[PDB]
């Protein structure tokens, strides 16, 4: 009855969690893809059921090669390996908090934060240190729960992210996201 | 927040260990 009746297209179902459990899968792929360049520890089993999903693969995809990109700037580079690893929880809501203060709703403080996570991921991971992975893991996900999800889900889902990734003048938006990225840098080392 | 982290943290590992 239910599916008998009209229906332009799709429906319209819960997509509050949905949307939520999306992202513990998107950093899944994202931090997977990238810790194969550190090899392993001899795969004589694993888990290897195939990423039946396209969405998630499409979106670490893009974030993969955009990411893989950004680190091309040996200035900014340099500006990462100069940051303070003292305390990684403040440094992590600085700069959450940072790029919120003006209440900017411009996406590229998302897909910066992406890539300034992704590098504290990294570096944990040669530090062979597992656990603090899954913590920044957990902190990336609690700012969402937090306030994102309110975002994510006024805009359909992750739709509004599918309509910004753009490609003509992206010179500028790689400008603009390296601006963000250095602007809440030069609050952080204000000269240590 | 902190308990919210930590259901979070979870709801991480369950989609990780769900395709690794």
């Amino acid at each position: 009855m239910d599916g008998s009746g009209e229906q332009p297209r799709g429906g319209g179902p819960t997509s509050s969690e949905q949307i939520m459990k999306t992202g513990a899968l998107l950093l899944q792929g994202f931090i997977q893809d990238r810790a194969g360049r550190m090899g392993g520890e001899a795969p004589e089993l694993a888990l290897d059921p195939v990423p039946q999903d396209a969405s998630t693969k499409k979106l670490s995809e893009c974030l993969k090669r955009i990411g893989d990109e950004l680190d091309s700037n040996m200035e900014l580079q340099r500006m990462i390996a100069a940051v303070d690893t003292d305390s990684p929880r403040e440094v992590f809501f600085r700069v959450a908090a940072d790029m919120f203060s003006d209440g900017n709703f411009n996406w590229g403080r998302v897909v910066a934060l992406f890539y300034f996570a992704s590098k504290l991921v990294l570096k944990a991971l040669c530090t062979k240190v597992p656990e603090l992975i899954r913590t920044i893991m957990g902190w990336t996900l609690d700012f969402l729960r937090e306030r994102l999800l309110g975002w994510i889900q006024d805009q359909g889902g992750w739709d509004g992210l599918l309509s910004y990734f753009g490609t003509p003048t992206w010179q500028t938006v790689t400008i603009f996201v390296a601006g963000v990225l250095t602007a809440s840098l030069t609050i952080w080392k204000k000269m240590g | 927040e902190i308990w919210i982290a930590q259901e979070l943290r979870r709801i991480g590992d369950e989609f990780n260990a769900y395709y690794a």
